[PDB]
């Protein structure tokens, strides 16, 4: 992708969208 | 960072002229003497000359084998040191380095090859060193200019392969030999092919070797 | 009158081990100011030269600190505390008492140490196709020896040749640390036809007696 | 032939040049700036992202609320929304082990990943790399099914990140209480500077899990009833409990410049000390806080007048705050030197006391303000504490919208504090980032590809939707920057998509098509298999009017078409360009002896472009 | 066993104190005597404390939170002895005390402190650790 | 009355002396030995010392 | 022909603030080798001199790094980035283009800055016991002034004296940063008896007009 | 560590001779020129001379005001530099420093006082500067050699006290003045006593001051 487009700048885009189940132990 | 980027060499017929450049960066060029050192193929480092810094007169000294033929110059505005070669000879074939300093050479350039030859471009002739552990190979003769590359079985065979530095014969043409040591089972479905490739004369040759 | 400086010609070294190269001058290099006008340089294989040490024992910034110079007057030593494989090449000691220096001297060739290995010797007679041209090249191969310094003489009818052979030598192999040589005797077809006995005599440390290969 | 003066001239010059290098090396070992290249924050107030933190504080909102019921608990606090949520599958963890895992461990693993994405580092490149992990954390009681010992030791909170991500630098968990995450930061900068690691993740995490901490502070009496911290106010009545994750990615500035990393800010200096013999084990010491502030100035080569903003510990304690204000007045408040009053605040007014995460949550705030040149705002409720002397006028609370103004160095700096109940104190100087100053096939495009990637299809569509919202929220962000980021500063998983657009509005529209299952013109989707590509060159049928005439510019394409032109001109009467480019009396594409050689040319040239 | 009087600690707080804290305080003193340093000369000095330690369950009368936080195992030594260098508790498990040692040498070399106490302490206190390893089989 | 050679002799010597100190400082920051000046041990086996 | 070098004579400084001292030569101190032959020295009060900077801008090892030299040719500057109280004393810039150097020059006297304070002036007539000996010493005290440079003339019958007075000056006070002076006019009893009007006129920056104290 | 420990000065009558020593340690003494610099009381640094290193001839240069009277020597075996002063004068009274180097003085000794005087030991005469904020003091006149110490109320009174540098009168005897500024309540149970003490003549004097 860098050979095709060139290098641009990093921008603060959202990170991975974690798909969490809930885990909460009740001992 | 300190940089001494060289440029300006290549092929050139005897008697002609050629000027090498050395472009400095990352330091105060005008404060240093600058020297040129060369190395003929296979041989040692030989001093060519230097120019002092302006502060010490900006004057020049040369080796006897180039005095009156070569001249060193500098341009402190462009931060460039020059070697002007005149009346070139085949003996002046070498890698030329510029180097910072006139007595302590504390930074060198990448070097620039100058080949002085009246040879014309020519493709190689390939002959096989039939395998008289067994040894066979290919003799790549009588080409110009360098380089020429050799592989065996289109790069499949790499173990036991030695391709040798090219030599420059009295004709002015280069010759290279490639060899591979193979198990004496030289027929057991093992055909051996050297692949020689000389871009400067658009040549591509494949040769089989056998008794 | 003119000053000269001498060193060991070749030094096998062993990565992880110390190594040392001596340099000696015909005349003291100590200056009134108390410094020895002696510099060390290294050219790695296929690279430009670099400064290691100036004024006998000052290491230049950026040179790995495993390099050191010492000595005084007429005897100087460059030391690598622990050798790394990347240290191969030619080391030069350069006096600066008398300038200019026309040459760097022959230096010390540093390669990777290994056991003595004799050359496996092969002769190859001229191919026929080359003989349908007018020249005959005969090749003697010296394969996989250590250290450098194999010699080859050509003998046609037990008579020594001269000025008709050219050698070439590979660099140290990356795997087994050996060297290979190539000797090409070139003659016109006529000459080759005027003879029958063609052989190459090979001399080396690993060979107790000269080894000859004939047609 | 060289005079003695000339030779000794060149040795002297070399000696002093060598001396300059040596002394620059000394400065590097002692005080090289550490670049902050990434940051993540999961904090109270629905703050899942550093930018959410900016929105919360410029909007004057806090986060105090009644305790949640999801935990097995007159009771208010500051709680993270998804403290219990964890993508166990993403990290190769079984749901049995995930249940047994302290939420502190899980939140650290997820926030570290986001910090690495904020630094534009695809985490797979770090496997087997020299990367350290420094977690400030304190043991809480989550387990009071198997894997419960590994899921609750403090040491595993740092080592589990090393294991999952395959990192081989040092991995430490450290506990200095409310200072824990700034100590973690301080230790990591020492580790980088010593070359123990080449990259470090540092920060802190806490989640209220066991019955103790909330009722333990209620009897102790340090809690406010609102659950709100009112730092530096005459309505101060205790701190509100909180929780969170906050991590940063740390790299020697020289290495960050060399790899072209966007730098968010630099750690210019930090110090860590102790209260020592104070009025009691939990009692703060104002003189100890001066000592640590002044040590931080020493190690950054600055003085108080060069910092315009102070992010304080600010807990909202009636007698804690005057001690901190006294120590600031004696340091930052003197010798201001007509730099204007120092502006003071505490993220704790908006998110509560995040415990071991308090300090790096303050760094993250300061970096947010440094991005924009804007002083990071604080709630500031009521009047300034009557117990504090602002008579000098040299300290002012960071009330509202303020321009953050640089020092004589033209550099914008902030100081960040965190003081622990055990007595271990920390202060960090954060400076703005230095100036960063510094070939394409398929050159002219007009349009721009945005590639997306996730471990499952539903995650893939979620990434598309969230990037759609972010671009709709932030127009004017260069599309070439979105594309390069999404392509190079992200790791690529099995389920993929790409939208091809000319403007931000078209990218948002097509990203939302990917968020639904929609099949629309500029959208492609698929999953990544290995196994290799087969290039297929068909027979008759591919020709059309000046096929690939538009590609004739692309230099690698026109290069190939040139060689065909030479060869085809000698062998036949014509060339490829005549037939594809405008045809001035050129052979007809209907002739079998022109279409086949011209197709040959276009396919070989396309294959070379590919 | 703990000499609470020696350190100015009430027997109420001493009972509430994790034995790990108490053994660290006493062993630090002996280390300072082994170094021939009369600990009063270190008051107000620039001395760091680096304790490798792991949380165990001793309390499962008041002062029980300060007596069981890991951070206080290092800070309590700083407080009692009046030391003003960095005071850290670190947990890397069986490596904890060598990590504590490693961090302290880095701290000395950086001039953060001019003297450092470094080491580690553990005491089996709560039911978990012994039966936890029995089922585990190690 | 001091020749140029003598004066530059004393500056060169000072420069290389300054260089030796700098490089010794570098070694200190990176690898100075840390002295172990005291030790205590309360371990199993009735080991109080 | 002979080279000379000039600086500011006195420099009050303020701990925590930058300070700077200029030096200028009659002639360029730049050498062919590219270095400025200019060294800076400091003698603290009651201490031996020390080298700070050599060759214009190289700081000597062990000198605190808040000291720097710069300049070239004929204009050179020594800078303290942030002054500390321990920096008081006399700084000298020494050229080394022309040797030997007979003297260090008068240097720059660096003390601790404070507001102008005028001298409180007291005259003291000779004690009687001293007059039962044969000599009369009369003392004029100049107390607690800043900066240095108070002057005192003695006047007997509005006529100026000469060669019969001796001054002495304290060092800068550690608390209030001031100076005190002492002027003793010594005459034989006879002379003192041949007169009546004895006074000391004091001149200083904090005094708008000369202040005189008489018997 | 580098050390230059000096020794060998003191009191000496005009016309006599005196030799100062400078013992070097921690460096290669024989590699350095060594110089002597002096400072008369209150005045500047004045160059006396130096000896080169042996490598540069081990030769010596002197200032005009000492040429033929002073001589510099060195002993590289004991690493000692010497100044031999002959035909001393009162004008040669000063602190004498040896210093490493002949052009760059990069390390100095603690210095050695040489007092050239034909004065004989003598105790001071104390006279009170009656307090004509009020000012009173004590005039300590006509003693030899230095020092002489003064305190007020046996060290109880330290605020407002200035004791002045001694001056050397034409007689060759020293005089010092001490003053204290006191509240004009000069009788309110505040008796003021200066305590002067001259060990070299076994003298201890206490004086009251008042109008």
């Amino acid at each position: 992708w860098e050979a095709v487009l060139g290098r641009a700048g990093l921008v603060d885009l959202p990170g991975y969208p974690f798909q969490g189940k809930r885990f909460w132990l009740l001992p | 960072e300190v940089q001494l980027v060289q440029s300006g060499g290549g092929l050139v017929q005897p008697g002609r002229s050629l000027r090498l450049s050395c472009t400095a960066s990352g330091f105060t060029f005008g404060d240093y003497a600058m020297s040129w050192v060369r190395q003929a193929p296979g041989k040692g480092l030989e001093w060519v000359g230097f120019i002092r810094s302006k502060a010490y007169g900006g004057t020049t000294e040369y080796a006897a084998s180039v005095k009156g033929r070569f001249t060193i110059s500098r341009d402190d505005s462009k931060s460039i040191a020059y070697l002007q070669m005149n009346s070139l000879k085949t003996e002046d074939t070498a890698v030329y380095y510029c180097t910072r300093g006139g007595t302590l050479f504390d930074y060198w350039g990448q070097g620039t090859l100058v080949t002085v030859s009246s040879a014309s471009t020519k493709g190689p002739s390939v002959f096989p060193l039939a395998p008289s552990t067994a040894a066979l190979g290919c003799l790549v003769k009588d080409y110009f200019p360098e380089p020429v590359t050799v592989s065996w079985n289109s790069g499949a065979l790499t173990s036991g392969v030695h391709t040798f530095p090219a030599v420059l014969q009295s004709s002015g043409l280069y010759s290279l030999s490639s060899v591979v040591t193979v198990p004496s089972s030289s027929l057991g479905t093992q055909t051996y092919i050297c692949n020689v490739n000389h871009k400067p004369s658009n040549t591509k040759v494949d040769k089989k070797v056998e008794p | 009158d003119v000053v000269m400086t001498q060193s060991p010609l070749s030094l096998p070294v062993t990565p992880g081990e110390p190594a040392s190269i001596s340099c000696r001058s015909s005349q003291s290099l100590l200056h009134s100011n108390g410094y020895n006008y002696l510099d060390w340089y290294l050219q790695k294989p296929g690279q430009s030269p670099q400064l290691l040490i100036y004024l006998g024992s000052n290491r230049a910034s950026g040179v790995p600190d495993r390099f050191s110079g010492s000595g005084s007057g007429t005897d100087f030593t460059l030391k690598i505390s622990r050798v790394e494989a990347e240290d191969v090449g030619v080391y030069y000691c350069m006096q600066s008492l008398q300038t200019p220096r026309l040459t760097f001297g022959p230096g010390t060739k540093v390669d990777i140490k290994r056991t003595v290995a004799a050359p496996s010797v092969f002769i190859f007679p001229p191919s026929d196709e080359q003989l349908k041209s007018g020249t005959a090249s005969v090749v003697c191969l010296l394969n996989n020896f250590y250290p450098r310094g194999a010699k080859v003489q050509w003998k046609v009818d037990n008579a020594l040749q001269s000025g008709n052979s050219q050698e070439s030598v590979t660099e140290q192999d990356s795997k087994d640390s050996t060297y290979s040589l190539s000797s090409t005797l070139t003659l016109s077809k006529a000459d080759y036809e005027k003879h029958k006995v063609y052989a190459c005599e090979v001399t080396h440390q690993g060979l107790s007696s000269p080894v000859t290969k004939s047609f | 032939a060289s005079t003695d003066s000339e030779k000794v001239a060149e040795y002297l010059r070399r000696a002093t040049l060598d001396l300059r290098a040596a002394r620059q090396r000394i400065r590097e070992l002692e005080s090289e700036p550490i670049a902050i290249v990434g940051m993540a924050c999961r904090l109270p107030g629905e703050v899942d992202s550093p930018e959410r933190l900016w929105e919360l504080i410029t909007s004057g909102r806090d986060s105090a609320a009644e305790v949640p019921d999801d935990r097995g608990w007159r009771a208010h606090g500051n709680f993270m929304a998804g403290a219990g949520d964890f993508d166990a599958a993403f990290f190769g963890i079984s749901p049995r082990e995930a249940l047994a895992m302290d939420p502190q461990q899980r939140q650290a693993l997820e926030t570290t990943w986001e910090a690495l994405e904020s630094a534009g580092i695809p985490p797979e490149t770090l496997r087997g790399s020299d990367t350290g992990v420094f977690v400030g954390m304190s043991h809480q009681g989550y387990a009071t099914d198997g894997y419960l010992l590994t899921g609750n030791t403090a040491s595993v909170a740092s080592g589990r990140i090393a294991y999952v991500l395959g990192l081989e630098g040092p991995a430490l968990t450290v506990d200095t209480a409310c200072s824990s995450s700034l100590v973690a930061l301080h230790t990591a900068c020492g580790s980088l500077r010593d070359g123990d690691c080449g990259l470090a993740v540092a920060g802190g995490v806490s989640v209220m899990a066991g019955p103790e901490v909330f009722t333990e502070f209620s009897r102790q009496g340090a809690l406010s009833p609102d659950g709100r911290c009112k730092p530096f106010s005459d309505e101060a009545d205790g701190f509100g409990l909180g929780e969170g994750s906050a991590f940063v990615v740390l790299q020697r500035l020289s290495d960050a410049r060399r790899e072209g990393r966007r730098v968010l800010g630099v750690v210019a200096g930090s110090a860590v000390n102790q209260d020592g013999a104070s009025n009691g084990l939990s009692a703060p010491s104002g003189v100890a806080q001066q000592r640590v502030i002044r040590r931080a100035w020493a190690r950054a080569g600055i003085t108080g007048a060069d910092v315009a903003v102070v992010e304080a510990h600010g807990t909202g304690t009636r007698l804690g705050d005057p001690v901190e204000a006294s120590a600031l007045l004696a340091t930052y408040g003197k010798s201001r030197g007509s730099s204007g009053p120092v502006l003071l605040g505490s993220v704790k007014s908006n998110i509560g006391h995040a415990q071991a995460a308090a300090g790096v949550a303050g760094v993250i705030k300061v970096l947010l303000g440094l991005e924009r040149g804007v002083v990071p705002p604080m709630l500031c409720r009521g009047e300034r504490s009557g117990l504090i002397d602002w008579s000098s006028g040299e300290i002012e609370l960071a009330d509202g919208v303020r321009e953050w103004s640089p020092a004589a160095d033209g550099v914008r700096r902030a100081g960040v504090s965190a003081f622990g109940v055990s007595g271990t104190n920390a202060h960090v100087i954060i400076a703005e980032p230095p100036e960063p100053e510094p070939r394409r096939m398929l050159p002219a495009t007009g349009v721009v590809p945005v590639v997306l990637s996730a471990r499952t299809g539903a995650a893939l569509r979620a990434q598309a939707g969230r990037l759609a919202d972010h671009l709709a929220a932030h127009p004017g962000i260069a599309p070439a920057d979105v594309s390069w980021t999404m392509a190079r500063a992200r790791q690529h998983f099995e389920e993929r998509a790409a939208v091809l657009a000319a403007d931000t509005a078209e990218a948002v529209h097509r990203l939302r098509a990917v968020a639904d299952g929609a099949v629309v013109p500029g959208v492609v989707t698929g999953s990544a298999s290995d196994g290799g590509s087969v290039f297929v060159f068909p027979g008759q049928g591919a020709q059309w009017e000046g096929m690939a005439r538009e590609l004739l510019p692309v230099p690698v394409f026109a290069e190939s078409i040139a060689e065909c032109d030479a060869v085809l001109s000698e062998v036949a009467g014509f060339s490829v360009s005549e037939v594809l480019e405008p045809r001035p009396d050129a052979p007809s594409l209907e002739r079998v002896d022109v279409v086949q050689p011209v197709l040959f040319a276009v396919m070989v040239s396309l294959a070379r472009l590919w």
